[PDB]
């Protein structure tokens, strides 16, 4: 599966 | 998802444990701990996701196995009863959270003094008046709720007197009907033996 | 902290209301959550700056939420229906991990405003008894007759709020459970010293908030206006 | 060795409303999945043969995760323009790429993660996985966000743990054709340049995985590898040669598939 | 902002053999930004069912595409990709050679 969260740059 | 007892009674001074169990946790989830006293915002204490965890707040155990929480808090005050609420959350870009039905701790006070007595309080007006007052019990006494619907009483609460190093528990009891005594007022409570009652 | 405004509010059925929230400033996050009284607290609604990141909560098309500058958040219901009645709580954060929570706004909509009542307010004097016995002096302090239960209850000894002594009921009881919409009670206590108490020059006084109607709603009835308002008794000490 | 790699492209559309978006993933050189928001199902979807049998379950959380991210890019994408101080009108790209390894072993190896602006280095993942470093000084202020806000740990959790949990998953899904090893078919051919010069080639035709080395034996053309579209891939190599001897030149053949390294000729 | 120019292949899936189905190839890749045209033409024209794979790209950030439709090789035919993009000041047009 992909990556659940990702940054808020 | 996650289970927790829905009360816990806990002395003052000692240390509370509140578990959690969280059987289905996988890899990714994290192991939350928030917290509402009364009617106000809920309050973050803790989280963590294996290993233990300390802050200034309270403490976290995480058993090796992961299915498992426990919140510890380690000089339980009065200030510390709560709703505790031990929220499991999958990482995500929201991080919601799902507020369980989390335990209800109640954190009862000592009671040093035990002087049980149910005293009669008149109005500072004029013909109402008639209170009841049970007072000075310690924490084993449970105030029921009256069978008369028209007698009122109150839920226990707690009295600090902080510079006297004293605390002291009280239920109130009103009616304002004719036969309504401060003795027969607690009839459906189970009071101490040797309660004090003036005359 | 974070901020939320009105603290209170009862409303007719039909009508709106705008709830505010003022995060943490500098937090990219905020939440929108909600107890519908008889459940538990629920998400509605998380913002990233002013976008939109997850709406599954919304309750329907009634509720509508904005933050136009990423800043503070307006929640409003319109129309207003009864099941929306309950505590909306704003909440902020900046790591997703970590939330704060505002003291929430307390909303109460009524089928008719008819129903609203301040409280009456009554001070009961310390037992003779007690004072012999225990050397202390418990006011009593009843809260009764207000509907719906928006109060905030304290004591004031000689023009200064104590919190020392007191113990205050979390939740009012109903007057009249066996009928519609019944009023509330609600009772407090102040512990003080017997010597306290028997000094004349000691003023106390205890004091009932009440959260009510505003000057904006419509009220055509006999009986005055049930605004939000302060209501109070009090009594002074007693050598006898 | 296995590795699972997801690479995830957002491009501003000022004319149109949302900018697109596309995640595509990959066990070794194989894809299995995909999500685009402009296609006719905006969702992830199977991508190979071997995914068709997962259920709603699966795939409604893929979804979910791909249109967070989307939402969440979109924002950034606003951020970075206040970063370097663009305009509204242009077009402007976020990518991100994330992926696990296992070793030999089949257990964890590395897990890598950085973020692109542009076409241009923006913010890494460090190495132990812990932090994020800046790689364009215009990437200063989300390098210190990242850090403060213990971005790190999830990244982390998901590289160490829930990569490495799946691409097993997937692996074992995709048992027949995963571990198949598919040699080359391999031939050179002969294009005369001149009445003094000719060209050579060495081909690799129908390989699996994508590695592969083509040496000859300094006016040495090679092509990028390129897919063949069934998931194998071809590759030339290409020498110049005078016109006369052109058997000094032979070509080598080093791939995982092959008993041993193979030696090509020209048959004229 | 890097702009770098797609390189362009074109070739079949499996060995050219004429009257025998097959697929014909147009590979674009190493290119910034993603936005690109690229169609398969038969003697001239567009081909009109043509099927793309999904944007991807590499180590360096630049993008590759894959462009397929299915196919009959002659003698007299000719096919060739036609690759549009922002780096080029015309459409790129390469012919189908059975030698690359």
């Amino acid at each position: 599966v992909m990556a659940p969260r990702t940054l808020i740059l | 998802k996650t289970t927790q007892p829905p009360s816990m009674d806990c002395a003052e001074g000692r240390a509370a444990n509140l578990p959690c169990n969280h059987s289905t946790i996988s890899g990714n989830e994290y192991v939350y701990w928030y917290r509402q006293i009364h009617s106000q915002g809920p309050q973050y204490i803790i989280h963590g996701l294996k290993n233990n965890e300390t802050n200034e707040m309270a403490s976290l155990i995480i058993t090796e196995d992961r299915k498992s929480s426990t919140l510890i808090l380690p000089h339980a005050t009065l200030r510390d009863t709560a709703v505790y609420y031990c929220i499991v959350v999958r990482s995500s870009n929201t991080g919601k959270l799902i507020f369980g039905q989390g335990t209800t701790l109640q954190v009862k006070p000592d009671i040093q003094n035990p002087d049980p007595a149910v005293y009669q309080l008149r109005d500072s007006k004029s013909s109402d008046k008639s209170v009841c007052l049970f007072t000075d019990f310690d924490s084993q006494t449970n105030v029921s709720q009256s069978k008369d619907s028209d007698v009122y009483i109150t839920d226990k609460c707690v009295l600090d007197m902080r510079s006297m190093d004293f605390k002291s528990n009280s239920a109130v009891a009103w009616s304002n009907k004719s036969d309504f005594a401060c003795a027969n007022a607690f009839n459906n409570s189970i009071i101490p033996e040797d309660t004090f009652f003036p005359s | 902290g974070v901020t939320q405004f009105p603290s209170h509010s009862v409303i007719e059925k039909g009508q709106t209301v705008t709830l505010r929230c003022d995060p943490i400033s500098g937090h990219d996050n905020l939440y929108w959550y909600r107890r519908v009284m008889g459940k538990e607290i629920k998400f509605l609604l998380h913002f990233v700056k002013e976008s939109k990141q997850d709406e599954s909560g919304m309750p329907n098309n009634r509720f509508l939420a904005e933050r136009t500058g990423g800043t503070y958040s307006t929640l409003k219901v319109q129309p207003a229906e009864l099941e929306d009645s309950g505590v909306y709580f704003c909440a902020s954060s900046q790591d997703r991990d970590t939330q704060y929570f505002g003291p929430g706004t307390r909303l109460t909509v009524l089928e008719d405003l008819k129903n609203v009542f301040p409280p009456e307010v009554a001070v009961f004097e310390p037992s003779e008894a007690e004072i012999s016995h225990t050397q202390k002096a418990t006011l009593v302090c009843l809260a009764t007759g207000f509907y719906p239960d928006h109060v905030e209850l304290s004591w004031w000894v000689n023009g200064k709020e104590v919190h020392s002594g007191v113990c205050t009921d979390p939740q009012p009881l109903k007057e009249q459970p066996a009928l519609n919409d019944s009023r509330y009670a609600l009772s407090s206590r102040l512990r003080v010293s017997a010597t306290f108490w028997q000094n004349p020059r000691n003023h106390f006084r205890c004091q009932v908030q009440f959260y009510g109607l505003s000057e904006n709603d419509e009220w055509t009835q006999d009986r005055a206006k049930p605004v939000t308002q302060i209501v109070s008794a009090e009594a002074w000490g007693r050598a006898d | 060795s296995h590795s699972l790699k997801y690479f995830h492209t957002s491009v501003s559309r000022p004319g149109r409303g949302e900018p697109r978006f596309i995640s595509v993933g990959y066990v070794d050189d194989t894809q299995f999945v995909r999500f685009d928001n402009d296609a006719a199902s905006p969702r992830m979807v199977p991508r190979a043969p071997w995914m068709e049998q997962e259920g709603s379950e699966y795939w409604d959380r893929e979804t979910r995760s791909a249109r967070d991210t989307a939402q969440i890019f979109r924002v950034n994408l606003r951020t970075l323009r206040g970063y370097y101080n663009q305009s509204e009108a242009g077009s402007h790209t976020l990518q991100w790429m994330h992926g696990c390894e296992l070793g030999p072993d089949r257990r964890f190896l590395r897990g890598y993660e950085q973020f692109a602006y542009d076409g241009k280095d923006y913010l890494t993942l460090n190495e132990d996985l812990r932090s994020w470093t800046a790689v364009d000084t215009a990437a200063q202020i989300s390098e210190q966000k990242s850090n403060d806000a213990s971005e790190a740990e999830h990244q982390r959790a998901y590289l160490e743990d829930t990569c490495v949990e799946w691409l097993h998953k997937y692996l074992e899904k995709g048992k027949e054709t995963l571990l198949h090893l598919e040699p080359p078919k391999t031939h050179v051919t002969h294009h005369p340049i001149s009445d003094h010069e000719a060209t050579l080639r060495c081909w690799a035709l129908g390989f699996y995985p994508a590695e592969i080395t083509l040496t000859w034996q300094q006016d040495t053309e090679l092509v990028e590898t390129r897919p063949a579209g069934d998931g194998t891939f071809q590759k030339w190599a290409a020498v110049v040669v005078p016109s006369g001897e052109e058997q000094r030149y032979t070509c080598h053949v080093q791939h995982e598939g092959l008993p041993e390294p193979v030696t090509l000729r020209w048959k004229p | 902002m890097i702009q770098r120019t797609p390189k362009i292949q074109v070739y079949s899936r499996h060995p050219a053999e004429n009257g025998k189905s097959n697929f014909l190839n147009c590979y674009v890749s190493g290119f910034h930004p993603s936005d690109i045209e690229v169609d398969l033409l038969k003697n001239g024209e567009r081909i009109e069912k043509v099927e793309h794979s999904d944007l991807s790209f590499s180590k360096d950030w630049s993008f590759y595409l894959l462009y397929y439709t299915e196919f009959t090789p002659t003698e007299k035919d000719e096919y060739a990709c036609r690759v549009n993009h922002v780096t080029l000041s015309q459409p790129k047009i390469v012919k189908w050679d059975r030698d690359m």
